[PDB]
């Protein structure tokens, strides 16, 4: 499994940027998003998509969703961007989401290279 | 010879759900190559259970799965020694069921030992309030990985008002001794509660499962 | 209070089919107001049977029938005294099964006494050759006549080859004490063989039945 | 859950009157619509009449109009009466009262759409 | 249950004829029906019968291949006796009878049937 | 030529029953296969079920299996019924019956393949 | 912090009355704990309506109901997920209106989706001939039943001539997520048409509602 | 003297059933006004057939149907030009057979050209498993429609174990030149396999058909 991110860049405050995490295995993986200005937890989605979790500082503005067709590909829809959002954003994959692991980066096995998001 | 066309089994489960300990002993029988089986379960400790039986029903047996000839029956070939499986079931409202199980063959019949732990079910949820009535038919996606057999199930419980209560289930099946693994395929499962007394201390189940190609 | 939402029953069948006599003892349980029941049947004399089990399966319980409120439950209201029923089953190739049955309530559980006679079955027919594989879902049209409840069913047995084998069934149900008779209505019936050993000396059945208007 | 209790039947002669009552009991807070049905000894339950849950609408079968009257009891919850005047031998039947939440054109006359029923009472007119 | 027959009359050898047996009443039961013929002086002789559901039909030896019994798919408890290739030997009064179920020992015995029609005359010159 | 006239719809409550009828008439001698379709106010005609011209084969959409039942009327030619048990508010639509010579896997669920259509009847589940 | 002291809502209605299809879009605001609200409705399709607006006015919001402390506000607690309600309005002359509605919270404001069907209104009746002028103050008797909240109203429509046009209303309110149901109580409702243009394609509404113990 | 009291025919069939392609050549004779005929069929290509011969037997001749003097034999009058027919047989288990046929007169004998396609027969079904044994006597309902003659048949195949296997058959007969269409009537058909070798590569058939009024 190889996670390839895309969709970053420079955007103004209040714009909208969609990040994508593409995987290159038969298993459907749970996928979470992190950001680093240590890598802090942004959100996560279960392997089947039935559950989603969000850090408090992004609730309502950020939305995570799995693509229906392409396997193990999720999106991080970012709305109402703030200067506090500027960081390198990493996606990661793991077998299942648990309350004790989903926000800890060490418990994730495969990681993406990481895209830069600068809110000017 | 080892796995006859008719096979009995005994099952014992020790469990804890939202801090409520219980024990269940069961006897069953079925036809492993036709994919059908029945069982009678009895709560021997901690009864009457204060939660929905439906979260326990899928933990009481994939040796009874009808397979086509071109799909290696990984779990059947694991006997007489048998296999173990471990399962994570995540419900939509935060409830989590973890299960470990050991399957072996003693005196021509299967022996099942189940250890279950359920937590984080909300007090007003349909599981704690016993508002469910049975699993809808499900499809388990099976595939090999890391020398074991894995399965993914999107399961949906029926709610008392006609709604639905979703669960995501992942299981790892591991033969005690190395046995040929199959490719990727699907298992259609239909699990029925055929009878139960007033407080669900005596419960009867019936399951039909068959494999097919993707 | 008389007929609880959960009820056990015991059944004993003495029968003869084409001159071969046999006895079957069985115990069952179910939920009479939900229309569901299960039973484990054991051939205690004359086994193994040289004819298809499927001609015996519909003879082992119409108190386990779900009724809408607007349909009086004739057979439920007949207890604690109970009722009797008599039935003739005419198969398309001349095979004939006649049944008389007594249904009573003893120690809070149903007691079924059955006497069966099967004759005129061809030696090469699907019954004597054991080439049947279960009943299709059926609909018993029941109606009052002469202080008794009667039922007409056009039933179809599935064959292992893939064909169908038809039967015409007429049953008369007579309460031991006069109880109120309902109008005409239909009873949808689904009877499953949930498990069986190699020679059908231990057989498990599951039946779901519900009433509705024509 | 509600429990309907009927009373008021028996043997009368042609031309006589008779009053059936349908008393309900239970924990329910709901005011139910109520319909009356009758079943000849060799027939099915036939619609006689029905009154809306609030009393504002009442419907009658053609063969009982003018002779039969249905009314609610304003003092006792879910209690209705069937006043049968000018009885004829054809009215011989066992009479049932039934309850349901609301009356619709496509359901009020169909017995299967009612969820609560009384025990029934015999009415014989000689 | 009242059985009303019709369709009889005078025909010639080789002609066809269809007898009807229409029941009427408040009955809910579907009845097995049998056909009998009686020449004057002789007793009622079995012609054929049909099971209550219509799945089984039986025929006397002297009418096999020429007579056909069928239930009416539209009218309850109504059977037809279709008579083809009639011969003078078929001249008789034909009766339709009804009973609950057919058995081998009672389907060819007139006294075993409960209900009967008035009978209709068939004459083959 | 066939003229299909439907009836039996109206207003019911959740969990009730309703039998739709599709009475046909015309000069035709043919026994037609019959399909049932339903259409929400802003949706397309969705396949409900179909019965072969001889009645030997019946097909059901998945969202109605176990609850709905089509059957031919053995007495009246080319008239079929749709029996709808344990209704849900999802089942609210205008229901259509349609006739065609033969059913094939690739055509029986496509409304454009049926030549004769009923006027539609309204089924509301509250 | 979910249901604030001031809350806006948007409402869309798709309706049909005696075969006349129409659509209405609206925007509203109110103070949910004070039990007051206003709205401006606009007919966006099928205007002008040939029937009386009054049969539509009560279908455009029981989160805006004042409640004492000892009455659990079932509908307010249902958010942010929301609730659904279904209604049957039976008028004295056979007119029938049925309504289904979905209520939810999106971007801090309520979202209302309404589907309405009205039939069997006589062509010379007051509704079809536009002879009504406003609802009289009503009292909705609320009570729990079968896991939901139910309401009964005997509503009266004022006639331009001088009489009254009566209707019997029954509504079932069901939260999407199970929340605490209240006891039986009453809700006094006053619904006013505050303004309208000539053909009633633009209508302003005000409603004041408060709960009280029986 | 176009259609004589004795007539021979030659038949050629190109067919495919569940992908197995084949050719059959045959010669027959009969008495068209007596409604009787016989033929001998030989599997000339693709033999031996892996499916039941019985699905092909009714595709090898309605010119040999005895008619009464008051029924116009539409197919006899179509000659010397002849006629075509098209047929769909739908089996109860999903098997589908479609047939097109051309019938012409050449050198005083009938020439039959048949094309057949059979699909979707279950691999374990009686057709593919060769478990059939002949068609029951059937009745074809013939009627005019849209300038053509049409026939409906509900046919039953007997099975070797002793069951039945049903098909619904619709055929459209069309004369090349317009000739007098007859009224609606029935055709009784008895089709017999009079002889066959071991692998059904040589088969003899006999058929008696006669028309009569409804």
């Amino acid at each position: 499994v190889q996670l390839v991110e895309s969709g970053g860049g420079l955007v103004q405050a209040g714009d909208s940027l969609r990040l994508s995490c593409a995987a290159s295995t038969f298993e459907n993986y749970a996928m979470g998003w992190f950001r680093q200005a240590e890598r802090e937890f942004v959100g996560a989605v279960s392997w089947g998509g039935g559950r989603t979790y969000y850090a408090d500082n992004v609730k309502g503005r950020f939305t995570i969703s799995r693509d229906n067709a392409k396997k193990n590909t999720v999106y991080l829809q970012m709305n109402s961007l703030k200067p506090e959002d500027t960081a390198v954003y990493y996606c990661a994959a793991k077998s299942v989401l648990t309350i004790a692991t989903m926000r800890v980066p060490d418990e994730y096995n495969y990681w993406g290279q990481g895209t830069q998001v600068t809110v000017s | 010879a080892i796995i006859k066309e008719f096979m009995r089994f005994k099952v014992h489960m020790e469990g804890s759900v939202n801090g409520h300990e219980f024990e269940i002993e069961g006897e069953g029988e079925g036809r492993p190559y036709e994919g059908t089986q029945t069982a009678k379960l009895k709560v021997t400790k901690g009864g009457p259970l204060p939660f929905a039986w439906d979260i326990l029903s899928p933990q009481f047996s994939k040796a009874y799965v009808k397979h086509p000839a071109d799909i290696p029956d990984y779990l059947k070939l694991s006997f007489p020694e048998g296999f173990k499986w471990e399962r994570v079931m995540n419900f939509e409202d935060g409830g989590v069921v973890t299960v470990t199980q050991d399957s072996s063959l003693q005196d021509g019949e299967f022996i099942y030992k189940v250890k279950l732990r359920g937590t984080n079910f909300p007090s007003d949820g349909p599981v704690m309030q016993k508002k469910t009535m049975g699993w809808e038919a499900s499809s388990e996606r099976m595939y090999p990985e890391d020398g074991a057999l894995k399965g993914e199930i999107k399961q949906r419980l029926k709610l008392k008002d006609g709604g639905h209560y979703d669960a995501e289930v992942k299981t790892t099946y591991k033969a005690k001794k190395p046995v040929q693994l199959p490719g990727a395929y699907n298992v259609n499962i239909k699990l029925d509660i055929t009878s139960h007394n007033e407080d669900y201390t005596i419960v009867e189940q019936y399951e039909r499962a068959e494999g097919r190609h993707s």
